[PDB]
């Protein structure tokens, strides 16, 4: 109940974190 | 990329094994390590 | 990159193929051990009851 | 889908294995503390008790507890006196003639117990009758301040006071109608504010709830929550306890309690309406607020 | 002054990254405070009892 | 190289060391073995 | 180069092979010692009980 | 060629020193040996 | 050429000094020697 | 050329000064000598 939904919302917070990492790794790769 | 798949796979598997091992230990329902 | 069969040729390089073999073998072994360990944890004390 | 499936498997695992949630302890007298296993009360003593109840109608030579019968007295003693302290039944009683002290029937304890009874009655009558409606009629008794322990209780344990300095104690040598106020005073510096925040965090850990329990953090000098008035009464009560009973003119002279300040935590023990506090109607008339 | 020059392309990357990271950590902190942590002083209670120094006092 | 060999050995030795340390600390703190005055 | 067998030629360099050998030997030794230590910790006091 | 030797010796002598120090601290603070007034 | 001698002497004289200082402070603070009013 | 002399004298005088200062602070704060009202 409370904890299932809480974990699922924490998933979304980490997904918000996600794009910045893709930016960093793209810069690392495409700049040899 | 294949390596992204294997990286995320191991990480998720390791985290999941660790979380299940912690939950089962802390539940106190198995008489394991003085319980 | 011609060691992989034709059906999977677009996807896999040559080097990727062997690591993929290693991964499949490891996964099969791990699944066998996991099944054995669960049968043992069940014989000890069942969890569903 | 692998992620959500794994999360579901994990939660099923957890629900299955996890031991069930706990129901709150229900006891007819106390709010959250019970005395259930009476193995600590010896059994040969319990047999002798029945005799004294059945033999005599009234208790000979009771100084306090004036409107009770020997049976009521015996039941009250086994339920709250032996129950609060978890002592032996003979811990301050003799097999017979236990009205007085002869032959050291664990002498010098019965009189301290009588004085504790008096002090509890006085606290209950002077301070615990304030804004009674909507607060409840809970009343202080033996289980409070003793929590199943005869002696050696600590009013400041090590677990609380993680952020505070260990030398620090609640400062009870102040008028406390508003002596701790600090806002906008212009004759106090950051040192006074630091002492204030120490005391406030202590009140926070004592009470189960958080810091917005009684303050309305937009303006701290405001009195709109009305859970502060209760705290003013409790502060005057704690100061009165310390000044009158812990150290009346020095701990050595005419002091009981062995010089232990009340500390606001040994009573509440992590929750408002402490668990040792007796439910309304479960305390002798003399000991209660309305006698 | 300070013995390092980041370059022209370097400073703009760093600006973008720091700006983006601040708000992410912030929203994490608030969501966590609401759901799992009641007070923050109790969180740091574990540090004192680290085995290396739990008994030297 | 589909995987640089040295990345594998680095991650392997880090994971192994962390895992040994964690298990050791859990076993010591469980207090079920009578080891170092227990 | 060319010291590694043909089946693993696309993956391993020459230098990477000897390190590997060292790694495999160390892992085998460590596993033997781990098994011995576990048998000893069991004979002392069992943990499952 | 796959590994610089000096990186290995650097990490080895750092890990060994840290590990000796940590074990020495833990054993001293456990208070189970009667060493330096215990 | 690979291993500079001066790096070795620098790290040696730093580690030795730190180690002497740490041992001196631990022994003084243990209070087991009756040294400087103890 | 391998060892600049001035680096040696700089580090020497810095270390010596710091060490003298630290020892005098420790001795003063120990309160075991009756020096400056003690
Ligand atoms: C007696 C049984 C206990 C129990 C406790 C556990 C514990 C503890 C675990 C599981 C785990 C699993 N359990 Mg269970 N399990 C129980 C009840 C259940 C029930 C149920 C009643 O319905 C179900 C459906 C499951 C289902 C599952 C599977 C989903 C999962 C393992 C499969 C896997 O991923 O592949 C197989 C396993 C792998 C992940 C792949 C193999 C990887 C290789 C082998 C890695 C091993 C390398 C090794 C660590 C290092 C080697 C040394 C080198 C020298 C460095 N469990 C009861 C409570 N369960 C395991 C897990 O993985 O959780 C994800 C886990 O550890
Ligand atoms: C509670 C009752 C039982 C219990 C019930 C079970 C059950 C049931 C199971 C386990 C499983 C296992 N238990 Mg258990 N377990 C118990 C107590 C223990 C104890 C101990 C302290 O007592 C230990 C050490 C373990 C340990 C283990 C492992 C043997 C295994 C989990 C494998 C896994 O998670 O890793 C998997 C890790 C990953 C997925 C990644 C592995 C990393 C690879 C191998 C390293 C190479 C990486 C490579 C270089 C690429 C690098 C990639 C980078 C990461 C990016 N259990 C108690 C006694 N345990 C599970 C298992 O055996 O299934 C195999 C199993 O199903
Ligand atoms: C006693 C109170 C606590 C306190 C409690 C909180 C709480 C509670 C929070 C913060 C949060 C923040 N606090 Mg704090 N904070 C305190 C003390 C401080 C101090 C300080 C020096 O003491 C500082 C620097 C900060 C700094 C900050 C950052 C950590 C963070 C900023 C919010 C933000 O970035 O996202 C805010 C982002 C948005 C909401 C902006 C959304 C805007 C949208 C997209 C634009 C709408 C368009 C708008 C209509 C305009 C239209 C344009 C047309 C012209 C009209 N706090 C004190 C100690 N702090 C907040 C945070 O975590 O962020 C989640 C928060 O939750
Ligand atoms: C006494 C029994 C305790 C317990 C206490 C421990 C402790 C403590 C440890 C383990 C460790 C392990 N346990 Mg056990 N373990 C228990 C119950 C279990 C159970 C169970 C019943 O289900 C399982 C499945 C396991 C399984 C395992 C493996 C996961 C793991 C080591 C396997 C391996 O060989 O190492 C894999 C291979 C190696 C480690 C290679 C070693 C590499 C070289 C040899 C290291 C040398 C280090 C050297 C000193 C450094 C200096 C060398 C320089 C050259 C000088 N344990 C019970 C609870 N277990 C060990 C762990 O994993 O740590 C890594 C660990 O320390
Ligand atoms: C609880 C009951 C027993 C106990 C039960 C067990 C059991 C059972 C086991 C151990 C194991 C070990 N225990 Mg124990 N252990 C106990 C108490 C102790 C005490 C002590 C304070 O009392 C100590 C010091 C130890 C120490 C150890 C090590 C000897 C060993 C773990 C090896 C490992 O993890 O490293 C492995 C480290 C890594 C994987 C990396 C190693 C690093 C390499 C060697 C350094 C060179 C790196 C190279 C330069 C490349 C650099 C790479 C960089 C990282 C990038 N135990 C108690 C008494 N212990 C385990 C062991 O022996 O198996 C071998 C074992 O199975
Ligand atoms: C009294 C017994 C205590 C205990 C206290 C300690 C303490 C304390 C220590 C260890 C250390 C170790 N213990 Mg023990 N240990 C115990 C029980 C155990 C158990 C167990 C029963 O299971 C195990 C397996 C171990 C195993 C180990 C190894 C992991 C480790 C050292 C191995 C080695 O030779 O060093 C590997 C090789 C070396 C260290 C090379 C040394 C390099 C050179 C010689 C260093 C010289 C330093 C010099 C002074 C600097 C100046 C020189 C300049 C030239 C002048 N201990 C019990 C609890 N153990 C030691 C540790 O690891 O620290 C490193 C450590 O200090
Ligand atoms: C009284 C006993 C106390 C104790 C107190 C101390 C104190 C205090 C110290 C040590 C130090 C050391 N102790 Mg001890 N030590 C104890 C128990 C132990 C035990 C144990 C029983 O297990 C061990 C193994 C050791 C081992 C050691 C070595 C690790 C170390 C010095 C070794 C060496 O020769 O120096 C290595 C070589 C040298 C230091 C080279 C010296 C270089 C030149 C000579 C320095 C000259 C300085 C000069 C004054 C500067 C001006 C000169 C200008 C030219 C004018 N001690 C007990 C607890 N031990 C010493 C330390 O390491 O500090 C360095 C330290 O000060
Ligand atoms: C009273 C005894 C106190 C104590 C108090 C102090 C104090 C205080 C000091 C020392 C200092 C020293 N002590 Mg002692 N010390 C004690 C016990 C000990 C013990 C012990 C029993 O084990 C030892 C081994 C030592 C050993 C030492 C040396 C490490 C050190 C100075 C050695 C040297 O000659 O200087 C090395 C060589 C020199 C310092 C060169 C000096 C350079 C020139 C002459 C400096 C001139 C400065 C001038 C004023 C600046 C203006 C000049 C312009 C031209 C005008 N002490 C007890 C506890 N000890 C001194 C320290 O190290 O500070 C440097 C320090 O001040
Ligand atoms: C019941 C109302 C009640 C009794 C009865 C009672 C008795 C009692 C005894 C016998 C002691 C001394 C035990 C010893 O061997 O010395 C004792 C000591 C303390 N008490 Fe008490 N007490 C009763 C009630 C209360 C209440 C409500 C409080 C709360 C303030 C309280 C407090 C104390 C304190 C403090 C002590 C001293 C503990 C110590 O360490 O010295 N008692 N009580
Ligand atoms: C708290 C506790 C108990 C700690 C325990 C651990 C302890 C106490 C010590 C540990 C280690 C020790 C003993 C360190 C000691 C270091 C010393 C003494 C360094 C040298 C100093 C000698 C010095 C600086 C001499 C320097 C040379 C100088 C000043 C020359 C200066 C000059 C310069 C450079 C010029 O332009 C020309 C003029 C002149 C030549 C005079």
């Amino acid at each position: 109940m409370n904890w299932i939904v809480a974990t699922f919302m924490l998933m979304f917070v980490l997904v918000a974190f996600l794009p910045l990492v893709v930016s960093l790794a793209y810069t690392w790769v495409t700049n040899p | 990329e294949f390596r992204t798949s294997v990286v995320v796979s191991t990480l998720l598997g390791l985290v999941m094994a660790l979380l299940i091992h912690f939950v089962v230990l802390s539940s106190g329902a198995f008489n394991w390590l003085r319980a | 990159n011609d060691l992989v069969p034709d059906q999977w040729k677009p996807l896999f390089n040559n080097a990727q193929w062997l690591v993929h073999d290693i991964v499949v073998k490891t996964i099969y072994g791990g699944l066998i051990i996991a099944v054995i360990a669960h049968v043992l944890c069940w014989a000890w004390t069942p969890w569903i009851r | 889908v692998m992620a959500v499936a794994s999360i579901a498997i994990f939660w099923w695992i957890f629900y299955t294995i996890t031991p069930a949630p706990a129901p709150p302890l229900q006891n007819p007298i106390y709010v959250n503390y019970t005395q259930e296993p009476t193995d600590y009360i010896s059994a040969e003593s319990l047999a002798a008790m029945n005799a004294y109840i059945q033999a005599n109608p009234q208790p000979q030579a009771v100084q306090v507890l004036k409107g009770m019968t020997t049976a009521q007295i015996s039941a009250y003693m086994v339920a709250q006196v032996s129950g609060g302290l978890k002592v032996d039944c003979s811990y301050c009683h003799n097999i017979a003639n236990f009205a007085q002290q002869d032959g050291y029937p664990n002498a010098a304890k019965k009189v301290t117990a009588r004085k504790m009874m008096l002090m509890s009655a006085d606290l209950n009558q002077n301070y615990t009758a304030k804004l009674p409606a909507s607060v409840g009629g809970y009343q202080i008794t033996c289980a409070t301040c003793h929590n199943g322990k005869a002696a050696g209780l600590e009013p400041y344990p090590i677990e609380i006071m993680n952020t505070l300095p260990n030398d620090w104690r609640l400062p009870l040598e102040l008028d406390y109608p508003g002596g701790l106020v600090v806002t906008g005073r212009k004759d106090v510096s950051n040192h006074e504010v630091e002492q204030n925040q120490f005391a406030m965090y202590h009140m926070n850990v004592s009470m189960g709830q958080g810091c917005t329990f009684c303050h309305n953090a937009r303006y701290f000098p405001s009195y709109e929550i009305a859970q502060k008035n209760h705290s003013i009464i409790m502060l005057q009560m704690t100061k009165h306890i310390q000044e009158t009973y812990v150290a009346p003119g020095g701990r050595i002279a005419d002091g009981i309690m062995a010089g232990k300040s009340p500390s606001c935590w040994l009573c509440h023990q992590g929750a408002n309406i402490p668990p040792g506090a007796a439910k309304p109607g479960q305390v002798p008339a003399v000991l209660s607020s309305t006698p | 002054i300070l013995g390092y020059s980041i370059g022209e392309i370097g400073i703009h990357r760093v600006a973008f990254w720091t700006g983006a990271a601040s708000v992410l950590f912030s929203n994490l902190c608030i969501f966590l405070s609401g759901t799992f942590v009641k007070d923050w002083n109790a969180f740091w209670g574990f540090w004192d009892k680290m085995p290396i120094w739990n008994g030297v006092g």
